[PDB]
RNA sequence: GACGGGGUUGAUGGGGGGGCGGUGUAACCCCCGAGGGUUUCCCGAGGGGAGAGCCGGCCCCUCCCAAUCGCCCGAGCGUGC
RNA sequence: UAGUAGCAGCGAAGAGGGGUGAGAAGCCCCUCCGCCGGAAAGGACCAGGGUUUCCUGGCAACUUCAAUAGGCCAGGAGUUAGCCGGUCCUAAGGCGGGGCCUAAUAGGCACCCGCCGAAAGGGAAACGGGUUAAUAUUCCCGUGCCGCGGGGGUAGGUUCUGCGGCAACGCAGGCCCCGUCCCCGACGCCUCGGGAUAGGGCGGGCGGGACUGCCGUCCCGCUUAACCGUCGAAGGCCGGGGAGUGCCGUAAUGGCGAGAACCGGCCGAAGGCGGGAAUAGCCGGGGGUUUCCCCGGUCCGCCCGACUCCUGGGGCCCGUGAAAAGGGGACGGGGAACGAGCCCCCGCGCCCGUACCGAGAACCGACGCAGGUGCUCCUGGGUGAGAAGCCCAAGGCGGCUCGGGUGACCCCGGGCCAGGGAACUCGGCAAAUUGGCCCCGUAACUUCGGGAGAAGGGGUGCCUGCGGUCUUGGGGUAUACCCCCGGGACCGCAGGUCGCAGUGGCAAGGGGGACCUGACUGUUUAACAAAAACAUAGGUCCCCGCGAGCCCGUAAGGGUGUGUACGGGGGCUGAAUCCUGGCCACUGGCGGUACGUGAACCCCGGGUACAACCGGGCGAAGCGCCGCUGAAGGCCGGGGGCCCUCUUAAGGUAGCCAAAUGCCUUGCCGGGUAAGUUCCGGCGUGCAUGAAUGGAUCAACGAGGUCCCCACUGUCCCGGCCCGGGGCCCGGCGAACCCACCUCCAGGUGCACAGUCCUGGGACCCCCGACGGGGCGAGAAGUCCCUAUGGAGCUUCACAGCAGCCUGUCGUUGCGGGUCCGCUUACCCGCCGCAAGGCGGGGACAGCGGCAGGCGGGCUGUUCGGCUGGGGCGGCACA
RNA sequence: GUGAAGCGGGGCGAAAGCCCCGUGGAGGCCCGAAGGGGUUCUGAUGUGCAAAUCGUUCCCAUGACCUGGGGCUAGGGGCAAA
RNA sequence: GUGGGCUGGAAUGCCCCGCCGUAGAGGGUGAUAGCCCCGUAGGCGAAACCGCCCGUGGCGGAGUCCCGGGGUCCCGGAGUACCUCGGCUUAGUUUUGCCGGGGGAACGCGCCGGCCACUGGCCGGCAAGGCUAAGCACGUCCCGAGUCCGAUAGCGCACUAGUACCGUGAGGGAAAGCUGAAAAGAACCCCGGAAGGGGGGUGAAAAGAGCCUGAAACCGGGCGGCUACAGUGGGGCAGGCCCGAA
RNA sequence: UAGGCAAAGCCGCCCGGUGGAUGGCUCGGCUCGGGCGCCGAAGAAGGGCGUGGCAAGCUGCGAUAAGCCCGGGGUAGCCGCAGGCAGGCUUAGAACCCGGGAUCCCCGAAUGGGGCUUCCUGCCGGGGCCGAAUAGGCCCCGGCGCCCCGUAAGGGGCGGGAACGCGGGGAAAGGAAACAUCUUAGUACCCGCAGGAAGGGAAGCCAACAGGGACCCCCUGAGUAGGGGCGACCGAAAGGGGGAUA
């Protein structure tokens, strides 16, 4: 079950939406903030000097 | 609005309308009624079916009105009147 | 992974939180209720041991207490220490004569009542020592207490005993009550998991443990904790 | 949806506005140099995250 | 694919008529029918008589229709031991 | 490979004629045929999708085939709101500022403040008809409603109060501001009485339609929104009354001097009816033109009736079934001279959503995917217990997007089969039997509930009459009974009669005996395990009096806890019933006077111009030692004479057994079979059974594992024939696996199992179908096994280490009096307070930081050698 | 479908009581659609309709029941009728 | 120099004749250009904005400046120096720096350092307060260079590349250059439903917009050899048929 | 007997189809050297959306939207990549380049408050509109963040930048042929904070009785002393020569 009958359920929910300061898909609506930016937890924009 | 009706919160009513087709019109509850502070039991005289806030309801015509039902209106005199 | 349930508890985790907001408030003595108050009404409260009485005050204070058992709706309860022995009355435990049945007792003044709470249970008030300022009380459990004599009491003994001679018949049953309360339900045994999961889990034929010592770290602290001893021989000695 | 925000309505508004080849006079003018364009999608095959 | 039969100088398939066979007695008509009602000329499940009726990837007979019009394959010559 | 597989299977499908067009089985129209119809299919619609919607045109690509079609392509167009939703409110919860914590933050949050959090909860106000290619409670027509504000009139007011009624309560009930209180908002499940409406039906009427062999039947229309008014069943209440020879009742429980009957009244549903409103809509008949006008009907009388709406009664809970915005009322305080909740009239109502799919082709699954999401919510007639199946409406579909021919084998899915009847097989697997309803009847056993649909026997269609029990209206003196007429439900009797078969299709239990096992319902390895595993109610033990116990966090702090021993946490056992033996040696835990040992600090001595350094003293927990503890982990044998005795303590009790536990072993004796390695019943120095490590134990229950019996059958003897789809052939589309090259047979040889080498034997070559013997066939760097000075996870009596807890010490640690007493102001704990600070308790303790010892697989890192007729055990052939 | 507590009537009887019939409507009750689950054929499929499906036969189906939306718990950590 | 002749569609090439050079770095132009053009050597230049340097100007202070004498009075940096315990670190070793717990100075007649501690001598200094140009790191960016690569290379990207696109997300991420000197981009006729085909044109050449060259695998056609009584590939010898121009 | 003489099939060459190798080309890359070096509440960087007559992407721009104004350079053409169809602009001086201005939507440190949708919404002050109205409602413009400095007026911090710099927290894999001290490594990475550079810098120094004379960076001292299961391996300083000099 857990491969094309439980894809099944990824057609209506939704995790992340159009963040308004990056502009990508990664706003956590439930956590309320950005996976990407990090804007709505953080003020200074987030990025790693382990992302190239 | 469609969730909105499988919900049991609106009544289900269904008509015929002079156009011959049958609907359904999802209406409103009626509110409770006013109740007696002390035992609880709805108040004479105010206990009309009304569907929406807003609607003044007129209380009976004594000390109290929409309060306290005559009986415990009474009650409460007969004991002050002694006290 | 690896940390067993009763480390996982103290994360307050949804399912072993109390759902209190099914409550109508906290059963306890406000700081200053003094005079005569109605009994207006009595309630089952959600996850409780015992009915609650709502009781207001001349001044208009409403306070839940534990219903003492033969309280009813209506009656006229005194409070202080001008209040009669009577049941239902809250006084302080230095004015409570010696031998009576007493329920709600505060340990020290004002902490709202904290022993003889739970349903057909109460406190005997064993002793007085005025000179400073405690009451000898028998807590439910038959240990001896002093507490302060300044504190509150209720007279009487809690309603709704006799609840736990009826067996909860069924699996059902419990559950309900459990989702009442904070109970994680059901409970698995340990020796039924494997070795990750407990102590007592793993081997070919499953077997409990032997007693921890009061030392050991959380994660080993399980089974017996420090016993002093354990099966009928302990039940002799004790008596 | 049936009930949209809309600030979602606009981004599906700027996709469905680029959604189109290059008109037929770039396709004169660059000398059949430019004939595609990248924003343009099939609803059933490309899905926007909007 | 092949094989076998016929191909108008012909009964090869069909049609039509006959034989033989399967099922079970159609329609119409006449009689009986427990009982009831516009009283005994109506209703009524059903039974009987005469007639079977339907059907055959089988046989015979009969040119009525169709086996037509057509399209192809095909040896032929040299040389040496 | 190969013009090959697939384009079958999941219970629908096409055909004729015409038109368009270069071209038509497939596009458009009619006719015929079929499928769904409580739905892979009709009606609505959330999320998600995002233009897929509509119009015009088109066919390079796209659609498992075709195409003039299209969710495709090109061009154009389309979504209209005070009353439909969002918006507002709070829920579980979340975020931000302050503060506290942090090396620090973008990390944490008990506290203070604010805000967010529902397109199914709460919550202002719109309905009907018409219109478009495409929107429709949004546009248009008609008729309204809500909120806020204003004008006029009126009641009322203008020191002061509204009037009526015994009362329940009734009635236009003045105006503005402020406060407080109460109520509504606001609530589960089960069950049964009552009232309606939607819908359905019957008889008559008017209009229209269907059919032609006979009859004359059959079908359709006959509708009525929101809103305004009025009426109001149950229930509750008021007045009179004043009852025990009782009296009044229900579907059921029942009610009454704690006030019954009875009489009169008050408040009071859904909904009815009038107004709206026939002028609309519908049906029928005409005339226009571009959707307009005219004419006729739109009726009479009954019945059923919800799963929709309303109401009341009863029961259940160790379960009690949200909150807030908002609203209503009352009770008060203040103000003005005006002025309403009534009537007429005026004004304003922003912002965002609104197309379409909503799925066997618009969502997710790479797809136009038999899955998943959503059958989420709704559904007419006949049969029927039924929202079952089967057949048919309304409405839709023939697009679960290949067509045709043939009628070999073989395969998949179905039907039947003489005689025998489990002889098949691991095994009755599969198949078959049985099957509904009514009557009669029903055993052992049992936890007295059950077992039970036990088992077993009988009946069942159609037709013709005659009855009964009710129900619903109307008419009879007529509220029940009785008579007459119309409709509805259910039950019975007599007679006639047909079939092989009457629950005739559809639908629809095979049954019985016994053992093991888990009491039961429940849960589980998403993708090889559904179980005897887990859970369970019940039993029992332990830690704990709350400033606790246990747990989380670096910390601030937190969970249990809005709690309090009838409680929270932690083990083990696993319903009930009869029971639960002996053992504290071991491994643990806990308690303990003395003694030995036991770290840092400290003290004394030596040493050092000072130190380093050396010796001693004191000495906490702990350990040693002594005790307790088995419903702690568990253990329960010999020898000797009921007694003694040995080994790490005791020495297997009650019971139970060749056990799911017995090797020997197909144990021995019975049962059952013609024949029984299984099964059942007994036996028991039992390789190696046994008591909450649970023993014994089967009532009830079982998709558990097993044996026997009856019935039954194509399981078999033993195979045959038939049906649908694959198959085969034709048309169209058109892959993949695999592939050094590519291989007739025999006997040898060879890295010991050759297509290719040797010696023989054969073969005219090519093509089709089939199969699965070979190609050590294809798939997958073998998981088995070993090796590597490779991992991971888990364990502990491994080597180490780190937290956590306990214990001493240094500091916090102050003040009086003689190591002891006291004190409070430090510090800690709780209450009140926004804070300031107050109250109570503890108190130089505790708590906290550093240092030191102990316990410490709770957690971290690692090591677990080699040789070896494979590894392992052994040995050391390892010096 | 069964028919607990409770409540009527009748019969036997000396008392207690016992028996029959009815009423009543309890239950992690029973048969069985929807819905949920996933036993058998070790059926079909097994370059699939599908990287877990289909048919058939089954288990539960008033409750420890099934299901939508919102929310919380995060990696040596969670959650676990295990 | 756009000079004469030749080839060529077109010359920058070849032959002959001239010229500049402080300029023969390099590029473009119908093939290879010192002199055709851009440029190069070299020289000149800014309304406005910005930067650097120089001269000059305005002002403020308590003599704070230079030299000599006198002093022996006053000042001169604290939880610091130092001790001890734990820990991180350092080459720092009985001896580096620091952090944390505990203890904790002196004062110029003093204090600190000189590779274990102390004592004496000698030598060197004045911690525990603050600032400081230049000379040094880097590459988003600008300029230059090159025994670097040349479209599967070189950055992932020579191009409508951090793009299309993939994943809930953190993140991940391609393929893809070339007509010709000039469009002179194929008129016109016939056929086809159309894509298109034939004829006929343009050009030096179809190089034809599916565009330079156009390999192999692979498939079609033609030609040579073999082909249904003979078991295959490779080599040598002998022969048949076919090719054998350079 | 062989030839005429041929099936399916095999080999070779030529032509064609397919394919896109090779070769040539290069407005791209890469490496090295030199320069230059901060932007932001006067609202940045980044993102979303829009913007062209026919315009989808890129590029540019911002409702004044491939652009507006002024000046300088540049003279006759122009309307980006981008070779089309139109219509215009420009000798009253355009295009283009350089300097200075104007405009600059929404989100963004984002700052009135929210934000499950880059959009919504409050109060106050001013203005406009609907309206009989001065009511009521609707709309437009401006102010309204936190923490601070300052008597106040007023002022400051916040976010970004390819790398480089300063302070703190801080591994493991691997190596040692196992492995723990150790190394890897104060590295990766994380948190904080600056500048065009940062940090350092003016003797409680180094030396040895002879004398150097702030600091940083380069060459050396030197793999020396020293640390280290004294193993693997780690590793200075003074002094000397320079850059520069305060
Ligand atoms: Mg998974
Ligand atoms: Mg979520
Ligand atoms: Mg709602
Ligand atoms: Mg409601
Ligand atoms: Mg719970
Ligand atoms: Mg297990
Ligand atoms: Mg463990
Ligand atoms: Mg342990
Ligand atoms: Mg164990
Ligand atoms: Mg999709
Ligand atoms: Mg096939
Ligand atoms: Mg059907
Ligand atoms: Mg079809
Ligand atoms: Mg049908
Ligand atoms: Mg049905
Ligand atoms: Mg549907
Ligand atoms: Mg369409
Ligand atoms: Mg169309
Ligand atoms: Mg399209
Ligand atoms: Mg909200
Ligand atoms: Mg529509
Ligand atoms: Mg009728
Ligand atoms: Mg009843
Ligand atoms: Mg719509
Ligand atoms: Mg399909
Ligand atoms: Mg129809
Ligand atoms: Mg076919
Ligand atoms: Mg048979
Ligand atoms: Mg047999
Ligand atoms: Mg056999
Ligand atoms: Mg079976
Ligand atoms: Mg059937
Ligand atoms: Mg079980
Ligand atoms: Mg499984
Ligand atoms: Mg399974
Ligand atoms: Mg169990
Ligand atoms: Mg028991
Ligand atoms: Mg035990
Ligand atoms: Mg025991
Ligand atoms: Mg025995
Ligand atoms: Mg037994
Ligand atoms: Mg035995
Ligand atoms: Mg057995
Ligand atoms: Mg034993
Ligand atoms: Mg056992
Ligand atoms: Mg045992
Ligand atoms: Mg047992
Ligand atoms: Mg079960
Ligand atoms: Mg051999
Ligand atoms: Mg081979
Ligand atoms: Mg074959
Ligand atoms: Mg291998
Ligand atoms: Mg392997
Ligand atoms: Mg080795
Ligand atoms: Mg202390
Ligand atoms: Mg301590
Ligand atoms: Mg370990
Ligand atoms: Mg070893
Ligand atoms: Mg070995
Ligand atoms: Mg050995
Ligand atoms: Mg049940
Ligand atoms: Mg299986
Ligand atoms: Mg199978
Ligand atoms: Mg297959
Ligand atoms: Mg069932
Ligand atoms: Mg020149
Ligand atoms: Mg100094
Ligand atoms: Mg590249
Ligand atoms: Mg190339
Ligand atoms: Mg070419
Ligand atoms: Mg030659
Ligand atoms: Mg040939
Ligand atoms: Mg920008
Ligand atoms: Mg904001
Ligand atoms: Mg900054
Ligand atoms: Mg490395
Ligand atoms: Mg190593
Ligand atoms: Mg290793
Ligand atoms: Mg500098
Ligand atoms: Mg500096
Ligand atoms: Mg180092
Ligand atoms: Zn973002």
């Amino acid at each position: 079950m857990k491969g094309t009958p439980s894809m099944g359920k990824h057609n209506k929910g939704k995790t992340h939406i159009r963040c308004p300061r990056c502009g990508r898909h990664s706003y956590n609506v439930t956590k309320k903030y950005c996976a990407s930016c990090g804007w709505g937890r953080s003020k200074r924009w987030r990025r790693y000097n382990w992302a190239k | 609005p469609r969730p909105a009706y499988r919900s049991r919160s609106l009544r289900r009513v269904k008509v015929k309308t002079p156009g011959g087709r049958t609907v359904v019109h999802y209406e409103k509850r009626a509110k409770g009624v006013p109740k007696c502070a002390v035992t609880g039991q709805p108040l004479g005289g105010m206990n009309s079916k009304v569907y929406r806030f807003g609607i003044s309801t007129r209380a009976p015509s004594r000390p109290y009105g929409g309060v306290v039902s005559h009986k415990v209106l009474a009650r409460a005199i007969r004991y002050a009147v002694r006290r | 992974g690896k940390r067993i349930l009763v480390q996982r508890r103290g994360r307050g985790g949804s399912q072993f939180r109390s759902p209190s907001w099914k409550r109508d408030g906290p059963v306890r003595y406000p700081p200053n209720i003094s005079g005569r108050g109605i009994v207006v009404e009595i309630l089952h409260e959600p996850g409780l041991n015992a009915p609650v009485a709502k009781i207001r005050m001349e001044n208009g204070v409403e306070f839940f207490n534990y219903a003492a058992e033969g309280l009813y709706v209506g009656q006229v309860i005194q409070v202080g220490p001008d209040a009669p022995p009577a049941v239902g009355n809250v006084l302080p435990l230095g004015k409570i004569p010696e031998g009576t049945m007493v329920f709600n007792v505060e340990k020290r003044f004002g902490d709202g009542g904290k022993f003889a709470r739970s349903g057909g249970t109460y406190a005997l008030v064993i002793g007085q020592r005025p000179e400073e300022n405690k009451t000898i009380v028998r807590l439910p459990s038959g240990r001896v207490i002093e507490v302060d004599a300044r504190g509150r009491a209720t007279i009487g003994i809690v309603a709704g005993g006799g609840r736990v001679e009826k067996p909860f018949v069924k699996a059902g049953k419990k559950y309900h009550r459990a989702r009442a309360k904070s109970w994680k339900y059901p409970t698995v045994r340990g020796k039924a998991m494997s070795p990750y999961a407990h102590p007592h889990g793993g081997g070919s034929h499953q077997k409990g443990g032997t007693p921890v010592p009061k030392t050991a770290p959380p994660g080993q602290k399980v089974g017996f904790i420090g016993s002093r001893c354990t099966g009928r021989g302990c039940v002799r000695a004790r008596a | 949806a049936r009930n949209k925000p809309l600030g979602k309505k606009l981004r599906l508004a700027a996709a469905l506005n680029s959604n189109r080849n290059p008109p037929l006079w770039v396709i004169a003018k660059t000398k059949r140099r430019v004939t595609r364009s990248p924003a343009r999608r099939h609803w059933r095959r490309q899905k926007l995250k909007a």
